[PDB]
């Protein structure tokens, strides 16, 4: 059989709220390995979370202590993450791994979200091309793309026939819980009067669809 | 006393076909109790190194691990281009459990290049709304450390921004950040000049974009 | 006839943990004052019975068994503790009557470039039970196809050395350990001081 370990149960929970992931191994026996939790928060390292012995010793990171269990199932070749009590700290991508020398075999990833948000569509900005060529004869133009909850956002612009000179930045999580992200392109500045450039904002978990367009001011 | 595993540098550039050296220090000996993982964005990190210098099944010859007790090295002989990536080191048998060093990303290298620098003003639709977010870009610049200094009123801002940056450009590898300033409307409107204060390695004095609240 | 625990505590040599060795100590008067008034232990604990006020007891039988961890082992010889070392190297029993004694080593068992004559058993399939001694040297089976004795892909040698080295942690330096069981069935064979 293929080694490969499988995991799935990632998905948004409320602070205070419970959550299961598994991990499906093929290749090897769980039961008869050194098998960890290991997670990483958007943007940060590696952090072991909890261990499970072959002979059914758990080990547990201080930051989980008390809130986490880790389980296996010997018939279903499948190791478990019992995670209670969560915080917003716990959102991350969570691994599982086989652990001989060194951890050898790892899962894909499953994503933990813990927030109090809800979902809800963006706001979409304009953000409008300076009226003076700055002595380049490049202009940049874009969208702001404000307070939506969760992640992922997509945006293109012109429908995808503008992909030269855009940058899509990575989303920040703003103290309202809610994400925030900027998109702009650069273009020749002789382009602002013959060229519409309309920004295509996706939100797909609020079923939320925009087009702005984006021309200059007064 | 926990052990603290501290890797350096956090961001490297180099050039496919050069020598790349990565370093973990442990706060106190460990003999050869470490391991190194690669990981690329979205994926998840793959075994390089264990027992220091034990390569991995399948990994390619040119990773080499040394070092025991404090200083561990990870050594790529000749750098190629799948091999730009986040190296993590990791103790083995620590306690607590399976410490981490925090990575040292790998980027390509190349010459300096200034950002151009562009601010925008919040939109009328949104000061309606009642919040105000200036934005200041910075596009096309290497090498990645830049600093952006919001200025109301010349005013120097500390808590009420947050910033974002690209990944190395596929092209050309430069990055581009963005910086937005966040102020309610009324804030917003206590004050005229609002600029944004840039400086780079490729700019000889800090570049300053300003606006005028009311176009003025 | 005074208990040779000098033969046991002063030995130049000790066992490697998942080897580790047992000497029966038996007719004969034994001080156990002298060794708890030492300086020398870093760890003295005692379990079922007091530190102090154990020449005034008397045994079948006592066992002496003693080997080399790393410091941060020490803690899991003790009832009730887990860990690679109680789990699949040398486990006390819950209702343990005796003493836990151990000292640092690593002046006589680290060596530049590493001692790796110590070895611990890593890989082992479940707990020992209380005072069990497992000295298989078999390739474990981390998956369903059969080793045939060959080390590779889910196929690991057991045993794995400590390695100690004298600029180790004193976490990672070697303590030599030893285990004092008291035992009674019988006549009483091993007795405290008059
Ligand atoms: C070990 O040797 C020292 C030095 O001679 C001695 O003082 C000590 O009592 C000995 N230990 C035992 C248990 O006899």
């Amino acid at each position: 059989d293929e080694v490969q370990l499988v995991e799935s149960g990632g998905g948004l929970v409320q602070p205070g709220g419970s959550l299961r992931l598994s991990c499906a191994a093929s290749g090897f026996i769980v039961s008869s390995n050194y098998m960890s939790w290991v997670r990483q928060a958007p943007g940060k390292g590696l952090e072991w979370v909890s261990v499970i012995y072959s002979g059914g010793s758990t080990y547990y990171a201080d930051s989980v202590k008390g809130r986490f269990t880790i389980s296996r199932h010997n018939s279903k070749n499948t190791l478990y993450l019992q995670m209670n009590s969560l915080r917003a700290e716990d959102t991350a991508v969570y691994y599982c791994a086989r652990e001989a020398y060194g951890m050898d075999v790892w899962g894909q990833g499953t994503t933990v979200t813990v927030s109090s948000a809800s979902t809800k569509g963006p706001s979409v900005f304009p953000l409008a091309p300076s009226s003076k060529s700055t002595s380049g004869g490049t202009a940049a133009l874009g969208c702001l793309v404000k307070d939506y909850f969760p992640e992922p956002v997509t945006v293109s612009w012109n429908s995808g026939a503008l992909t030269s000179g855009v940058h899509t930045f990575p989303a920040v999580l703003q103290s309202s819980g809610l994400y925030s992200l900027s998109s702009v392109v650069t273009v020749p500045s002789s382009s602002l009067g013959t060229q519409t450039y309309i920004c295509n904002v996706n939100h797909k978990p609020s079923n939320t669809k925009v087009d702005k367009r984006v021309e200059p001011k007064s | 006393d926990d052990i603290v595993m501290t890797q350096s540098p956090s961001f490297l550039s180099a050039s496919v076909g050069d020598r790349v050296t990565i370093t973990c220090r442990a706060s106190q000996g460990i003999s050869s109790y470490l391991a190194w993982y690669q990981q690329k964005p979205g994926k998840a990190p793959k075994l390089l190194i264990y027992a220091a210098s034990t390569l991995q099944s399948g990994v390619p010859s040119r990773f080499s691990g040394s070092g025991s007790g404090t200083e561990f090295t990870l050594t790529i002989s000749s750098l190629q281009p799948e091999d730009f990536a986040t190296y993590y080191c990791q103790q083995l048998n620590s306690y607590p459990p399976y410490t981490f060093g925090q990575g040292t990303k790998l980027e390509i290298k190349r010459t300096v290049a200034a950002p151009s620098v562009f601010i925008f003003p919040p939109s009328d639709e949104q000061l309606k709304s009642g919040t105000a977010s200036v934005v200041c870009l910075l596009n096309n610049f290497y090498p990645r450390e830049a600093k952006v200094q919001w200025k109301v009123d010349n005013a120097l801002q500390s808590g009420n921004s947050q910033e974002s940056v690209t990944e190395q450009d596929s092209k050309d590898s430069t990055y581009s950040l963005s910086s937005t300033l966040t102020l309610s409307k009324a804030d917003y409107e206590k004050h005229k000049v609002y600029a944004c204060e840039v400086t780079h390695q490729g700019l000889s004095s800090p570049v300053t974009k300003s606006f005028n609240r009311g176009e003025c | 006839n005074l208990c040779p625990f000098g033969e046991v505590f002063n030995a130049t040599r000790f066992a490697s943990v998942y080897a580790w060795n047992r000497k029966r100590i038996s007719n004969c008067v034994a001080d156990y004052s002298v060794l708890y008034n030492s300086a020398s232990f870093s760890t003295f604990k005692c379990y079922g019975v007091s530190p102090t006020k154990l020449n005034d007891l008397c045994f079948t039988n006592v066992y002496a068994d003693s080997f080399v961890i790393r410091g941060d082992e020490v803690r899991q010889i003790a009832p009730g503790q887990t860990g690679k070392i109680a789990d699949y190297n040398y486990k006390l029993p819950d209702d343990f009557t005796g003493c836990v004694i151990a000292w640092n080593s690593n002046n006589l068992d680290s060596k530049v470039g590493g001692n790796y004559n110590y070895l611990y058993r890593l890989f082992r399939k479940s707990n020992l039970k209380p005072f069990e001694r497992d000295i298989s040297t078999e390739i474990y089976q981390a998956g369903s196809t059969p080793c045939n004795g060959v080390e590779g892909f889910n196929c690991y040698f057991p045993l794995q050395s400590y390695g100690f080295q004298p600029t180790n942690g004193v976490g990672y330096q070697p303590y030599r350990v030893v285990v004092l069981s008291f035992e009674l069935l019988a006549p009483a064979t091993v007795c405290g001081p008059k």
